[PDB]
C-alpha cells in the first residue's frame, strides 16, 4: 500500500510558538493529506483536507503546505487548548492509511523529581503479598528510569512503570513504579531501593524493621 | 412535402378501413346466405 | 519449571514446592506430608501426568510433569533362532497330528 | 404523388387478380 | 449540530462476535459515507471499510475483509459493525467518521465519533483490593484486583496513574487522610485512611 | 407583466410543448375552469402538457405563493386527421367506392343468381 | 371570464373576443399591433388570410384602444399550419361517415340481389 | 418536421392493406365453395 | 422516414403472387 | 477499455459500466455527481446500471461517466457523450425488419392452411 | 479529459489537438485538416470508440470517448390500442380463411 | 540380577513342553492307528 | 495437554509431541538443545517425533521438552521424565498374554484336526 | 519375573485334558 | 523347587494320561 | 535364589530336548515300520 | 500483532557526543530485544541482542538498556563511521517485527543554500521539452522548501525534489527541483523563478529572452 | 570469514516469479537458520520467513505466506526466495539473515547478507538523453531517459542527485567543464562540455 | 599408570560390560591378537563389548595416538549354560531317562509283537 | 607375550603367569597384594579358595619379588559367581550328551523289538 509515516512521534514548544508537523507518503499522493486532532480524551477532529483547505470551524490558526511526498502541518500561537495528537492520512489509493501520529507537549521550567518510597501495607502481608512502590513526581523532561535494588543487588522482575500524561496545570510527569513480590520474598531481604535519573542518581530507601 | 404524405396516408387509411367495413358487411351476408343453404 | 522427580528407598517421589494434583495415570498414595507423593516402587513402572503449582519465585506458573518409568522386570530377550525353531517345530508337529489325524480318517 | 400511385396500382391489380381466379375457375371447370 | 454518537464500551469473551452502532444525527443519513477506523496498539489508526448508506454497499481494507460486516439500519439511522472471531487483537477503540458520498469528498472524514472501547478478554468482574502506602508529605494508595476499566479514586471525597496489567486484573496507583475508591464495575465503595 | 406570470417554450429538439409559469415559488398550483388542476410537483416549476402533436384545447390558470396569475389561453392546431379535398384525392376515393360497389354487386348478382 | 372564441377555415383564420360584446376593436399578436390599415381587422372580429406557422404563431392580445396589452384579460396563443382544402374530422364526422357508407352498401346489395334474383 | 407519428400512420396502413388483401381472399375462396 | 417503398414491398408481393397465377393460368392452357 | 452499453425503453435511458466489475461505482454527468441521494427521483443507479426516466434530450444528454469506488472522478479517461432523441413508445426499425414481419404473416397463414388441409384428409 | 465533440453543418465532428485514432463503429472521413473527424450526418446515428492523445497540458494522458447518438429518422410512434386492434384482426382474418380451408376440405 | 535371560530360559521351557505333549499325541495317535 | 507419548522398540526410544500440530517443533534434553544437525547420529528428529537409538539409561534419561518454532524454550509447561532401562531384543508381556497364546496354539490344532476330519468323510 | 507360575499354566491345561478324559471313562463303565 | 515339583508332577500325570488312554482303547475294544 | 532358578531351568531345557529327541527317533522307526506294512 | 515503534525517525549530534535511541513495543517484549546497524550503502549488522548483549566484534561504545515495553540504544563518542540507520526488533512472539529506524546525521554550522537557476538546454527545445531546474546546495540543516514562480505565478505540477543525504566531508545538503514542461509551455512565458526558504526567501531567477 | 552472499539486481515483468539466491560460506551451513527480510517502502524492514536448512521445514509471516516459498539446496549452501506472481508492491532489497537453529538463539539474526534489489515494472532499457546547463560556478549536467537504475555520471572523467521516477524512466541529475554519462544499462557512454 | 590406559566401568543398571581408554585421542585405536580390531568410532573414546552375560575372552590392546597401552587381558565367566550336579538334579534327570526308554520299550514291545 | 592360564573348577579358581616360566611369584588383586600368609599361593600357581564375585572380583597381578604393578606385564581383569557341582557345558559336551544318548536309546529299542520278536 501507500504506508504514511511522520519525522517524530513528540515535539515539545511553550506556548505562542510557531510548530511544524512533518508526514511522509511511501509513494507520491497527489496532494490528497488530510490532517486530524486526536484530543487525549478520545475525540477526534479533522483540521485540513487536501494538504491546504481549512475544515469548517477550524481555527485558522492551523495551516497546511506540502506536495508530492512531503507534506506539513503548521499550527501557529499555540495555546493550552492545542495540546493533541495530530494524525496524517492518505486520499490517494485505496485503503486510507494513516500515520503515526505526534503528540504536542508544552515546554518547562527543567525540575527535578521528588522520589517516594513506601513499604506494602499492613494488609497486603496479612494477604501474603507485597508491593512496594515509587513515587516519582513532577520531573519534566520525560527521560527517566526506575533501577530498583533490593539489598544492594539488582531487581528486573515484577516491575510496573505507570506514567501520566501532562498535567494541565503545571506539565509535569508522575512515574509510579511497582515491584510485585510475595510476603515470604519480602521478609527474606530488608534493605528495598530504588533509584531515579532525572536526566546523579536519586536515591530513597526503607528498611523492613 | 411529408405533410402531404401524412395528408394522403391518412386519407388512405381511413378508406381502406370503408372498405374493410363493405367487406366485413358482405361477409355477415354471405354468412347468412351460406349458414341458410347448409 | 521442571517439576522434581526423585527416587529414593527404591520408591520414586514426585516432590514440589506446592499440592501435587493427580491428572492421569498412577494415582499413588498421599504421603504424610502434603505436597509429596510417592509412585510405589520403581520397578513398578510407575506412570503418570502430575501438576504442581507454581512457588514463591513464579506465581501462578503451574507446571504439568509426565513421569514414565520403563525399567522392566518382565522383559524376556528373544532369541530370533531360538524363537524360529521353536514355532517352526511347533508347525512341523501340528502338520504330522494332523497327518495321522487324516490317516486315521 | 408515389403512395397514389401505389394506391392507383393495388386498385388495378386487385382487379386484375379477381378477374383473373374467377375465370381460372371457369376454365377449370 | 450534527454528531455521531456510539455505543459504548463492551467486555466480550474471546471468540464471541460484538456488534457495534453509530446512531446518526442532526444531518441526512442516506447521503453521506460513514467510514470505520480502529485505534489499537497505542494509538494505530487503522482504516477498516465504508458502507454506502443509500445502497448498503460496502467496501473493505483487505486486512479486515474477514474481521468485520457493516450493515446500516436507515430506520433509525443508525450504523453497524460486527467484529467476528474476535481475538486478543481486537481490543481496541472503534470510531465511525463520516465522508462524503462520491468520490470528490469521500476520502477525508468530517465528523467523528467517540469511539467504542472493546476489552477482548476472559475475567469477571473482581471487587478491589485497597492498601494503604505510608512511609507536605508523600501518601499513597494502591487499588488492586478489579476487572472492568472504570474506576474512580479519589482523595478525602494527587496524580490517578492509569490501570495497569501484569495479571488479569487492573490495577490504579492513586497518590497524595482517607482514600475513596469508588468501582462501577463490581458496585464497590470502599473508604481507608493513611496512618503508618 | 401585468400578472402574466405563464409563458411557452416551444420549438425544442423533441416535439413537444411546455408551459412556464414565471415564479420561483412552492406550490405553484395550476387551475383550470376555475378550480386547481393539479399543486406543484416538487422542484419542478413547469408543466408539461406533453407532446407537441396532441393539439391541447382549454383555459389554464397559475397561481403561486402570490396570488394567481392572469390565465393565458392557448389554442393548438397541430392537426392530425386532416386530409386535403383537391381533385385528385375526391377522384381517387370515388373511384375506389365505384370499384368496390361493382365487385361486390357482381358477387350479391352471381350469389342470388345460383341461390 | 368567458373564453375568446376562435374558428378556422381552411388557410383563413378568424378570431373574436367575446369579452367586449361591444366596444372599441384593437388586436396584438406577439405583444405587437396586428390588424387594420389580406389581413384586416373587423369591427367585432379579426380576419387572418395567409396564415403561418412561423410568420403568426404566438400570444394574440384583444383590448379597447387606449390601453396597454396587460390589461387585456387573455393572451391567446395559436399555433398552426394550414392546408388548401383541408379540415378535423371529429370522431362524429367519421360515424356519419361510417353509417352513410354502410347503409348505401347494404341497400345496394340488397337492390342487386332482389334485381338478379328474378 | 417530425417523422415519428406519419410513420406509425403508414405502418397502420400496410396492416389495412394486409387486412384487406386477406378478406377479399376469404370473400373468393368461400364463394368458390358456395359454388362447389 | 419509412418511405413509399413502404407501401411498394407489400404491392411487390401481390404481383409475384398475381403472375405465378397467370403463368399457372398459361400452362394449364395449351402449352 | 470494454465499451460503454447504452439501452433505451421509451423514456427511460439505460447506461452500464461493465469495466469494473468488483467494486461499487458511481457516476458523473457533465461534471455534476449524478446517483444516490438527490431530489430527482428519475435517476438511481444500481450495481452498474445509470436508470435515466423521463429523459431530456436538452437537459440530460452530455458527457457520462463511470468510476468505482475509491478513485477521484477527475482520473477518468473513458468517456461516453450520449445525445439521444427520446420519446414515448418510440421504436426503430428499418425496411428488412417490416419485410420480415410480413413474410413470417404469410408464411404462418400459409403453414395453417396447409395444416388444415392436410388434417382434413 | 474530456475529448470535444463538435456538432456542425449538421454533421457531427470529433476534435482534439492531436490526431485521432479510430478504435470501433464508425469510420468516419479525415478532413483535410488533422486531428479532426466527421463522424458523417448527425441524423445518421453515428456511435463509436475514439482516442485522443495528450495536449501540452497533459502530456502522455490518453482519453478515450464512446460518442453515441441515439437520433432516430427510423422512429415510429407505436399505439398499442391500434398495434392489438391490427394483430387481433389479422388473427381473426386467418382463422376465417383457416375455417373456409377446412370447409373446402 | 538380572531377569531378562532367565526368563526367557523359561519361555523356551515352555515351548519345548508344548512340544513334547505334541509329540507325545502324535507317537500315541500313531500307535493306535497301526494297532488299528 | 495431550499427553507425551513414548514408544521403545528394542534399542529405539521414540518420542512424540502431539501438542502442537501445525508448526515446526523443537527438542531439549535436560535443558541441552537436542536434534538438529550435531555430532550425535543416534538422535534425529523429523516431524514431532524424536529418534534416540542406543538409548543409555544412565546417559539419555531425564527432562525431554517440545516446543514449536517461535516459542523460547524456557516458556515451557509440559515435560516429561523419561527413565527407561532398555535392552535388545528385549520385551514385555506378562503371565495372561503367554496364557492366550498356548492356548490359542491349542485352538488353531484342535481347529485344524476337526477340519482335516470333517474333510476326510 | 514370568515366575514358575508360568510352569504351572501348561500343567493346568493338561490336568483338566486328563480329568475330561477320566470321567469320560466313569462315564463310559457303568454309570 | 517349585520348577522342580512342575517337573516331576509332569512326569506323574504323563505316565498317567498314557496308562488312562491306552486301557480306555482296551475297554472300547 | 534367582540363579538356581536359571540352573535348574536350563537344566530342564537340556534334558526334555533329549526327551524330545527319543521322541523323534522313536517316530523315525515307527514311520519306518509303519511305511514297510503300508 | 506486536507493533514495535521508535520515538523519533532521525536525530541529530556531532562528534564526541553521546547518543541515545528509544523503541517501543505493543505489548511487554520480555527483553527479546535486538538493534541492528544499516549503514547507507546497505550492508546492516545486527549490534546488541537480548537488550544488553554486545554482538561479538561490535564494539564497547554501543550500548543497550530497558524493560518491558521501552527499549534503548546509548552510542557513546559518536564516530563518522558511526552515522547510519538503527533498527529495532523484537524476538518475543512470531513474526519478529522490526521499527522504522532511527537515521544519524552530524550537526554543523547552520549555512545558506546557493541557489542556482537554469534554462532549458538548447538540445531539449529541439527535443520538444523543457526542465528548469534549481540547484540548492550545501544548506544544513534539511528544512528547506522548493517554492517555484512563473511569471509571478505559483506553479505546482511537474515538480521533481530530489534530495542527497549527507556528505561524509562536509555533511552538507543538496537539492535539485526540476519543473517539467513543453516547448509550446516554455515559450508561453518568460520569468521563471523558484524561491528557498533555509528555515527570508532566497530568490533567483532567469528570463527568457 | 562467515558471510552471505547474494544474487544481484533483477528486472523482472509484473505477474512473473523470480528466485533469489543466498549463498552461504564460511560455517557449517544446516547448523544454523536462515531468515528472510524484506525492506520496502522506503526504509521499512519485515521479516518474511525462516526455513530450516538441515529439515527443510519453513515457517512463515501470514502477510507472505501466499508471496514467498523457501527451498534450500543443501549440497550448495545456497538458500532460496521465491516470488510469485509479483506485483509492484513486490520491488523492494530482500535480505538473508542467519540465526541460530534452536529456540534460544533464533530470534536475532547475527549475520545479514548484501540484499538484492527488485523492480518490477515494465519498462525497456532506453538509452538516455542527456542536457547541458548553463547560466566558481555552478554548471549543471540533466540524464534522462534510461530505464536500468545503474548509472555513473562523473565531471571531467559535484553531487550527484539520486535516480527519479515521474515516468516510467530514470533520471539523474548531476551538478558541479564536460559531463561524462556512463550507462552499464544499455551500454551508451556519452560525453559533453557546458558551453552557454 | 605404567601405560595401562584400559579400564573398565561395570556394575551398570543395565546389564553390560565397558572397557575404558585413559585417553582423549583421536583415532584411538584397539588391537587384537597383535593386530588393530578396529579404529576409533567418531566422538566416542569407549569400546563396548557388549553384555555382561556375553563372556568375552580373549587378549585385547589400546592405542591412541602415543603409542600402544600396555593391554589388559580380561577373563570373563558370567556362566549361562551352568546346572548343578547335586542329588536331586541327577536323580530326578536319571528317573526321567528311565521312565522315557520304558515307555518307548513298551512301545516298540507292542510294535514287534503286533507285526 | 604369552596371556595368563587360569583354570576354575567348582567354587575354587586356580591362575598362573607363564611370563616368567621360572621367579619369584607376588599375586595382587584389585592392586592389592592377595596371597600367602583357605587362600594361599603357590610355588607356581595361585591358590584361591571361596570366591565371591564381590568379595574378589578385579584385575590380577603377577609380578617379581621387588617390583610394582606396573612393572607387571597384562593386568588380569577376572569376574564370576561359582555354585557347588557346577561347570561349562560346551558346545562339545553337549554333543556327546546328545549321541550318547541316541544310542543307548536306539540300541535298547532294537533289543527290545528282537526281544519282543519272539
Ligand atoms: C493453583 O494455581 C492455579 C492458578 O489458576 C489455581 O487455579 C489453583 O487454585 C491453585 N491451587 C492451589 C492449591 O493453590
Ligand atoms: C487544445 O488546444 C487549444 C488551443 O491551443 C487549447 O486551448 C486547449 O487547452 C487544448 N486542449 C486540451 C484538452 O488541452
Ligand atoms: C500518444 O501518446 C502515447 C503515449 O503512450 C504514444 O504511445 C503514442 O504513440 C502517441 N501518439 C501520437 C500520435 O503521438
Amino acid at each position: 500500500d501507500i504506508q504514511m509515516t511522520q519525522t517524530t512521534s513528540s515535539l515539545s514548544a511553550s506556548l505562542g510558538d510557531r510548530v511544524t508537523i512533518s508526514c511522509r507518503a511511501s509513494q507520491d499522493i497527489r496532494n490528497y493529506l488530510n490532517w486530524y486532532q486526536q484530543k487525549p480524551d478520545g475525540t477526534v477532529k479533522l483540521l485540513i483536507y487536501y494538504t491546504s483547505r481549512l475544515h469548517s470551524g477550524v481555527p485558522s490558526k492551523f495551516s497546511g503546505s506540502g506536495s508530492g511526498t512531503d507534506y506539513s502541518l503548521t499550527i501557529s500561537n499555540l495555546e493550552q487548548e492545542d495540546i493533541a495528537t495530530y494524525f496524517c492520512q492518505q486520499g490517494n489509493t485505496l485503503p486510507w492509511t494513516f500515520a503515526g501520529g505526534t503528540k504536542l507537549e508544552i515546554k518547562r521550567a527543567d525540575a527535578a523529581p521528588t522520589v517516594s518510597i513506601f513499604p506494602p501495607a499492613s494488609e497486603q502481608l496479612t494477604s501474603g503479598g507485597a508491593s512496594v512502590v515509587c513515587f516519582l513526581n513532577n520531573f519534566y523532561p520525560k527521560s527517566i528510569n526506575s533501577k530498583w535494588k533490593i539489598d544492594g543487588s539488582e531487581r528486573q522482575n515484577g516491575v510496573l512503570n505507570s506514567w501520566t500524561d501532562q498535567d494541565s496545570k503545571d506539565s509535569t510527569y508522575s512515574m509510579s513504579s511497582t515491584l510485585t513480590l510475595t510476603k515470604n520474598e519480602y521478609e527474606r531481604h530488608n534493605s528495598y531501593t530504588c533509584e531515579a535519573t532525572h536526566k546523579s542518581p536519586i536515591v530513597k530507601s526503607f528498611n523492613r524493621s | 412535402d411529408t405533410l402531404l404524405l401524412q395528408l394522403t396516408n391518412t386519407s388512405a387509411y381511413y378508406m381502406y378501413l370503408l372498405l374493410l367495413l363493405k367487406s366485413v358487411v358482405y361477409f355477415a351476408i354471405i354468412t347468412c346466405c351460406l349458414l341458410r343453404r347448409t | 519449571f521442571k517439576i522434581p522427580i526423585e527416587e529414593l528407598e527404591d520408591r520414586v517421589f514426585v516432590n514440589c514446592n506446592t499440592s501435587i494434583t493427580w491428572v492421569e495415570g498412577t494415582v499413588g498414595t498421599l504421603l504424610s506430608d502434603i505436597t509429596r507423593l510417592d509412585l510405589g516402587k520403581r520397578i513398578l513402572d510407575p506412570r503418570g501426568i502430575y501438576r504442581c503449582n507454581g512457588t514463591d519465585i513464579y506465581k501462578d506458573k503451574e507446571s504439568t510433569v509426565q513421569v514414565h518409568y520403563r525399567m522392566c522386570q518382565s522383559c524376556v530377550e528373544l532369541d530370533p533362532a531360538t524363537v524360529a525353531g521353536i514355532i517352526v517345530t511347533d508347525v512341523i508337529a501340528t502338520l504330522l497330528l494332523a497327518l495321522g489325524v487324516f490317516c486315521f480318517a | 404523388l408515389d403512395p397514389k400511385l401505389c394506391y392507383l396500382l393495388d386498385g388495378i391489380l386487385f382487379i386484375y387478380g379477381v378477374i383473373l381466379t374467377a375465370l381460372f375457375l371457369r376454365v377449370k371447370f | 449540530e450534527v454528531q455521531l454518537q456510539q455505543s459504548g464500551p463492551e467486555l466480550v469473551k474471546p471468540g464471541a462476535s460484538m456488534k457495534i452502532s453509530c446512531k446518526a444525527s442532526g444531518y441526512s443519513f442516506t447521503g453521506y459515507t460513514m467510514n470505520w477506523v480502529k485505534q489499537s496498539h497505542g494509538k494505530n489508526l487503522e482504516w477498516m471499510g465504508l458502507i454506502n448508506p443509500y445502497k448498503g454497499v460496502s467496501t473493505y481494507n483487505q486486512k479486515f475483509k474477514d474481521k468485520a460486516t457493516l450493515t446500516v439500519d436507515k430506520s433509525s439511522s443508525t450504523a453497524y459493525m460486527e467484529l467476528l472471531s474476535l481475538t486478543s487483537e481486537d481490543s481496541a477503540v472503534y470510531y465511525c467518521a463520516r465522508s462524503g458520498y462520491y468520490g470528490d469528498s469521500d476520502w477525508y472524514f468530517d465528523v467523528w465519533g467517540q469511539g467504542t472501547t472493546l476489552t477482548v478478554f476472559s475475567a469477571k468482574t473482581t471487587p478491589p483490593s485497597v492498601y494503604p502506602l505510608a512511609p507536605m508529605v508523600t501518601l499513597g494508595c494502591l487499588v488492586k484486583g478489579y476487572f472492568p476499566e472504570p474506576v474512580t479514586v479519589t482523595w478525602n471525597s494527587v496524580h490517578t496513574f492509569p490501570a495497569v496489567l501484569k495479571s488479569d486484573l487492573y490495577t490504579l496507583s492513586s497518590s497524595v487522610v482517607t482514600c475513596n475508591v469508588a468501582h462501577p464495575a463490581s458496585s464497590t465503595t470502599v473508604d481507608k485512611k493513611i496512618v503508618p | 407583466k401585468g400578472n402574466h406570470l405563464v409563458k411557452v417554450y416551444d420549438y425544442q429538439e423533441d416535439g413537444s410543448v411546455l408551459l412556464t409559469c414565471d415564479a420561483e415559488a412552492k406550490n405553484i398550483t395550476w387551475f383550470k375552469d376555475g378550480k386547481m388542476i393539479g399543486f406543484l410537483t416538487e422542484d419542478k416549476k413547469k408543466w408539461n402538457l406533453g407532446s407537441n402533436a396532441k393539439d391541447p384545447r382549454g383555459m389554464y390558470q397559475c397561481k403561486g405563493s402570490q396570488n394567481k396569475s392572469k390565465p393565458l389561453q392557448v389554442y393548438y392546431r397541430m392537426c392530425q386527421n386532416c386530409i386535403e379535398l383537391n381533385a385528385a384525392t375526391i377522384s381517387g376515393f370515388l373511384f375506389a367506392e365505384i370499384v368496390s360497389i361493382f365487385v361486390l354487386a357482381v358477387g350479391v348478382y352471381f350469389i342470388a343468381g345460383q341461390d | 371570464q368567458t373564453p375568446y372564441k376562435v374558428s378556422i377555415s381552411g388557410t383563413t383564420v378568424i378570431l373574436t373576443c367575446p369579452q367586449y360584446p361591444g366596444s372599441e376593436i384593437l388586436w396584438q399578436h406577439n405583444d405587437k399591433n396586428i390588424g387594420g390599415d389580406n389581413i384586416g381587422s373587423d369591427e367585432d372580429h379579426l380576419s387572418l388570410k395567409e396564415f403561418s406557422e412561423l410568420e403568426q404563431s404566438g400570444y394574440y392580445v384583444c383590448y379597447p384602444r387606449g390601453s396597454k396589452p396587460e390589461d387585456a384579460n387573455f393572451y391567446l396563443y395559436l399555433r398552426a399550419r394550414v392546408c388548401e382544402n383541408c379540415m378535423e374530422m371529429d370522431v362524429m364526422s367519421v360515424a356519419t361517415i361510417v353509417i352513410v357508407d354502410i347503409c348505401i352498401t347494404g341497400g345496394l346489395l340488397l337492390l342487386v340481389y332482389y334485381w338478379s334474383k328474378n | 418536421v417530425h417523422t415519428e407519428k406519419v410513420n406509425m400512420m403508414s405502418l397502420t396502413v400496410l396492416g389495412l392493406r394486409m387486412l384487406f388483401a386477406k378478406t377479399v381472399a376469404v370473400n373468393f375462396l368461400l364463394t368458390a365453395k358456395l359454388f362447389f
